[PDB]
RNA sequence: AGGAGUGGAGCCUGCGGCUUAAUUUGACUCAACACGGGAAACCUCACCCGGCCCGGACACGGACAGGAUUGACAGAUUGAUAGCUCUUUCUCGAUUCCGUGGGUGGUGGUGCAUGGCCGUUCUUAGUUGGUGGAGCGAUUUGUCUGGUUAAUUCCGAUAACGAACGAGACUCUGGCAUGCUAACUAGUUACGCGACCGGUCGGCGUAACUUCUUAGAGGGACAAGUGGCGUUCAGCCACCCGAGAUUGAGCAAUAACAGGUCUGUGAUGCCCUUAGAUGUCCGGGGCUGCACGGCGCUACACUGACUGGCUCAGCGUGUGCCUACCCUACGCCGGCAGGCGCGGGUAACCCGUUGAACCCCAUUCGUGAUGGGGAUCGGGGAUUGCAAUUAUUCCCCAUGAACGAGGAAUUCCCAGUAAGUGCGGGUCAUAAGCUUGCGUUGAUUAAGUCCCUGCCCUUUGUACACACCGCCCGU
C-alpha cells in the first residue's frame, strides 16, 4: 500500500510504512498514547479520540520517527496523522470523502503544512557570533 | 669542512653523463638519501656553480624550489677538455632526436 | 605627433618640467 | 602508498601551479600563453598553449623534447610515463595572459610605455574583445610611481559574469629604475572560442536576437506555377 | 528603547610605571595594539647572558703542506655531550682574510624609489566620455523641480540625445518538492526466516522502491490575486481559490592615501668589507617587574535540579610520495592521568548512531551569608618532545573576597540575533580561555529619528585651496 504523503518536520528522520490495521505511532517505543516528553499529551490526543477509538483501525501505519527535540516529534505525530488519513481517504475512499474530511483536517489547520527554507545562520569574521562584534564604541 | 677532489669529479662526470644532478643535499646533515653516494654538501656544488657563472659556461632555470639546469655545447666542451675524460662518455642531452 | 613630451607633461603638468615641455609641444 | 581523494585533488592543483609557474619563468621570451592537461591510465599529456610554435619546438625539436626531462626528473613520474606536446591557440588578443605577456616584451625592448599601451589595446579591438582595460604601475617618469590605464569598450567590475566574461593578467616588468606592473583585462564575446556562433542552448547574457520578419507579397493574385 | 558587556567580586594578554634591554618594530585612533595568521621551552627580531662556530667552499697583494676545524671529562681541566682558567690535546684531515657584477646570511635599510597584494575613504551611491546646448574662459548641461526606491532604483519633467562603469541582474547559501525508469552505508509490495494483535527478505540480495539520508543531480508558484494610499504612473501599507511574500555572504566602480607590507617571495631599484656576523652552540630567561570604571565570564531564582526520559535535533579533520611525527575503537595494568597489545580507517565503509540539553527532572528548595563561587594544592600516581621555574602536568572533594545585572567613559547587537554552553579546524614534537566555523533558541517588533557621531544630495556664504588641525588680527 502506497500513499505516499510522510510526515516531516523540522529535520527529523521519520517513516510512514503502510500496511492495513490499526493507527499507532511509535516513538521512543513509547505509543501515540504514552508519549515521551510526558507534558504535550493532551494537544496530541485530543483530536482523534474524541471522535472514535476505532478510527485509526483501517490502516496500520510503522511511524518511527527518531526524533529529538519535543518540538521535533511533537507536532510531528500530528502531521502523520492528518496526512496518512488524508491520503488515505483521497486514494481510497472517493472525492466527495476527500473533501469533507480534507475540510475537516483544514479547519485543523489553515495554512502552516511546509515552510520557507531557513535555520541557525551562519557566522561572519570579525566578531563571535552571526550578527555581534568585538569591543563596543559608544 | 671536508673539501675533497674526487668526490667533486665524480658529481662532474654525473653531471656530464645526466645534464643535471637528482639529488636532494642538505647543508645542516651530511647524508640524504638522495644526496648518499654521492658525498658533497650542498654548500660545495652552489658555491662552484656560482662561480661558475661569475664565468660562465651553463644554462639553468629556477621554479619553486627547484633548479633545472641546461648543458649546452659550451659546457660539455669545457668538461671535456679540463678533466680531460675523452669523448669515449657521449653526453646525455643529445639523445634521441 | 610626439608622444614622449606628452606622457612626461601629463605625468606632472606643472612640475619642475612644465614649462620646457609644454613649450617643446608648441609649434 | 595511495593517499587520500582531497589529497589528490590538492596534489594536483599544486603540481598544476608548479608546472605554470615553470613554464611561464622558462618559456618567458617565446611569449606564454597558458597549459592544458590530460589524463588517461598512466599516461598524462600536457600542452603548452603559446602564440608561436615553430620558435617553441626548437631545431629539430630540442626544447620540447628537453621539457620532458625537467618533468620527468621532477615530479617523479615513471621513466617514460610523461608525454607532452605542442599545439597554437586559435587567437591571441582574447588571453589575458598572452597579451600581459606581449606588453612585458615590448616594455622589454625599451618601446615606451603609452604607445606600448595603445598598441595592445588596438590589437584587443582588432580581436573582436568588446573591452579591454592596461593599467601600467610603478615608475614612468620621475621618482614617483604614476598608475596609468587605457580602457576602452565595455568590462564588468562586479558579479559573477567576470570569471567567465572577464580575463585578468597581472605581469611584472623590471627597469633600471624599478618594477613596473602590467594588468590587462579583457571582456570576451558570448558563444565560445571567440564567437564562433550561436550553438547548442548554453545563455551566459543578455542579448536581444531579432530575426528577419515575414514579408507578404505585393501581387493581388498568389504564386502560380 | 533595551540586552550583554568594562583596569570590581577568576581565567589569555595589548599602554597606565622602565636605563644588569626586560616588552610599544604598525598607531592622529576609531584605518596600531589575541595584529604581522607573531600560542618565541625548535636556533623567536638573534633576545639579556663564561655561546665548542666560520656560514670565504666567489678564480688573480703576502698564502703553510696543522685556517689549527673534540672532550661523559675526580677540589689543578670549578654546567646535564660548550678544554672559553694553565705552551696538555688526539682513529678520515689539507680544506686562504681580499681589487672587473645587490658576496659571506641574502628576516638589514629606504613601503617617501617601486611592483604585487591588502586596508581606508566605501556599505555610503556614486563616476565618465562622444555629438549637441550655454559661457571669452575655468566650467557647466546631460548627472534634474517633484514623486519619492536599499540604491544616479524607477517613474517622470526636460537643451539635451545617445551611451559607459558602479547598483541590480549574477554566483554560493539557507525549517520547499511524491519525478531521481536512484543508492550494499537508510527502511523496503508480492521470496525462504518469523512467538505476535502481511513485518528479524536493513542479518544472501528486490531487478519496481525512496518517505526521511545523500541539500547529492534535473523545478516552479507575486501577481490565471484582493483592499486601500499614490498624479492611479513609478511605487507603498495590509490580506478572504493560496508551501513559498527583505536568508546570509561573495563579487564590488572613478578618483585618492606619501595608509601597511623591501622582516611572504628566485618581484625588484639604490649598499656595507676583515672577527665568539644577524645563520651552530644561549643549563636560565625574553611582554609574565601587574588590582575583571582589550574577545571569550557571576542571573539574590519553579524560566533552574545528579540517567526513574533520550527509536535523539548536529560543521569538519584523520597514516608515511619527500619525513620518523595521523584519527583512533577494544582488552589489561585499573575503581582512574599515563603505559602495553593484537584491530579498523586514504574515509557516508573506522573512530561514530561523534557523549552539541536531560523535558516528569526516583542526594532533592523558605523569608534565599550556605548548588548562582565552593576567594584551588592534599591526595591510586603525576608526559609519544633536550627546556614545563607565570605552566599541555592530570578523572574529582563541607557555607569562606561578590551579593539582586556594580553609570567617569567605551573600533557590540534586530527573526533562530543578543546571550548561555559546548564541539571542531588554523597554530599544533607538546599544547587555545586566540582566531575561524559549527549546534536545542523569538516577537506583541521600534516597522523609529536625525538630538548626538557620521555620510549623501540641493541651495547658500566664504578672505579657505597645505582646503577649518584653514586663513588670520592685535598687545
Amino acid at each position: 500500500q502506497s500513499v505516499q504523503v510522510f510526515g516531516r518536520k523540522k529535520t527529523a528522520t521519520a517513516v510512514a510504512h503502510c500496511k492495513r490495521g490499526n493507527g499507532l505511532i511509535k516513538v521512543n517505543g513509547r505509543p501515540l498514547e504514552m508519549i515521551e516528553p510526558r507534558t504535550l499529551q493532551y494537544k496530541l490526543l485530543e483530536p482523534v479520540l474524541l471522535l472514535g477509538k476505532e478510527r485509526f483501525a483501517g490502516v496500520d501505519i510503522r511511524v518511527r520517527v527518531k526524533g529529538g527535540g519535543h518540538v521535533a516529534q511533537i507536532y510531528a505525530i500530528r502531521q502523520s496523522i492528518s496526512k496518512a488519513l488524508v491520503a488515505y481517504y483521497q486514494k481510497y475512499v472517493d472525492e466527495a470523502s476527500k473533501k469533507e474530511i480534507k475540510d475537516i483536517l483544514i479547519q485543523y489547520d489553515r495554512t502552516l503544512l511546509v515552510a520557507d527554507p531557513r535555520r541557525c545562520e551562519s557566522k561572519k569574521f570579525g566578531g563571535p557570533g552571526a550578527r555581534a562584534r568585538y569591543q563596543k564604541s559608544y | 669542512m671536508l673539501m675533497p677532489k674526487k668526490n667533486r669529479i665524480a658529481i662532474y662526470e654525473l653531471l656530464f653523463k645526466e645534464g643535471v644532478m637528482v639529488a636532494k643535499k642538505d647543508v645542516h646533515m651530511p647524508k640524504h638519501p638522495e644526496l648518499a653516494d654521492k658525498n658533497v654538501p650542498n654548500l660545495h656544488v652552489m658555491k662552484a656553480m656560482q662561480s661558475l657563472k661569475s664565468r660562465g659556461y651553463v644554462k639553468e632555470q629556477f621554479a619553486w624550489r627547484h633548479f633545472y639546469w641546461y648543458l649546452t655545447n659550451e659546457g660539455i666542451q669545457y668538461l671535456r677538455d679540463y678533466l680531460h675524460l675523452p669523448p669515449e662518455i657521449v653526453p646525455a642531452t643529445l639523445r634521441r632526436s | 605627433f610626439p608622444y614622449e613630451v606628452s606622457d612626461a607633461l601629463q605625468d606632472d603638468p606643472k612640475g619642475k618640467y612644465s614649462k620646457k615641455l609644454l613649450n617643446k609641444l608648441v609649434g | 602508498v595511495q593517499i587520500s581523494k582531497k589529497r589528490k585533488f590538492v596534489a594536483d592543483g599544486i603540481f598544476k601551479a608548479e608546472l605554470n609557474e615553470f613554464l611561464t619563468r622558462e618559456l618567458a621570451e617565446d611569449g606564454y600563453s597558458g597549459v592544458e592537461v590530460r589524463v588517461t591510465p598512466t599516461r598524462t599529456e600536457i600542452i603548452i598553449l603559446a602564440t608561436r610554435t615553430q620558435n617553441v619546438l626548437g631545431e629539430k625539436g630540442r626544447r620540447i623534447r628537453e621539457l620532458t626531462a625537467v618533468v620527468q626528473k621532477r615530479f617523479g613520474f615513471p621513466e617514460g610515463s610523461v608525454e607532452l606536446y605542442a599545439e597554437k591557440v586559435a587567437t591571441r588578443g582574447l588571453c589575458a595572459i598572452a597579451q600581459a605577456e606581449s606588453l612585458r616584451y615590448k616594455l622589454l625592448g625599451g618601446l615606451a610605455v603609452r604607445r606600448a599601451c595603445y598598441g595592445v589595446l588596438r590589437f584587443i579591438m582588432e580581436s573582436g574583445a568588446k573591452g579591454c582595460e592596461v593599467v601600467v604601475s610603478g615608475k614612468l617618469r620621475g621618482q614617483r610611481a604614476k598608475s596609468m590605464k587605457f580602457v576602452d569598450g565595455l568590462m564588468i567590475h562586479s558579479g559573477d559574469p567576470v570569471n567567465y566574461y572577464v580575463d585578468t593578467a597581472v605581469r611584472h616588468v623590471l627597469l633600471r629604475q624599478g618594477v613596473l606592473g602590467i594588468k590587462v583585462k579583457i571582456m570576451l564575446p558570448w558563444d565560445p572560442t571567440g564567437k564562433i556562433g550561436p550553438k547548442k542552448p548554453l545563455p551566459d547574457h543578455v542579448s536581444i536576437v531579432e530575426p528577419k520578419d515575414e514579408i507578404l507579397p505585393t501581387t493581388p493574385i498568389s504564386e502560380q506555377k
